[PDB]
């Protein structure tokens, strides 16, 4: 499978195990409320 | 240097000569961190 991407992304990130979207996702990253999960993926106003 | 020909780049002036504007080090897992001088714009850029 293939996906287009920019050319000025560094090799720092691709030497260790990581996620192909570049935006680190997950479900173990919060566990008290419910309205806070969709933004762990679909919010770039915040930080990675 | 130790050996004339180390980290030599194709460009006519080895950019290592120029003033360094940052520093890198290892994180909690073993990945390179990119700490840039511009991060001082939150501490030295104060009204004080």
């Amino acid at each position: 499978e293939f996906v287009a991407m920019p050319v000025s992304t560094d090799l720092q990130y691709f030497r260790t195990a990581c996620n192909p979207r570049g935006r680190a996702s997950g479900m173990l990253y919060m566990g008290d409320r419910d309205a806070d999960i969709e933004a762990i993926m679909f919010d770039h106003t915040q930080s990675d | 240097t130790r050996h004339a020909g180390d980290f030599s780049t194709v460009s006519e002036q080895d950019p290592r000569q120029f003033p360094p504007q940052g520093i890198f080090f290892y994180n909690k897992d073993g990945i390179l961190t990119q700490l840039t001088l511009r991060d001082a714009m939150g501490t030295i850029c104060h009204s004080s």
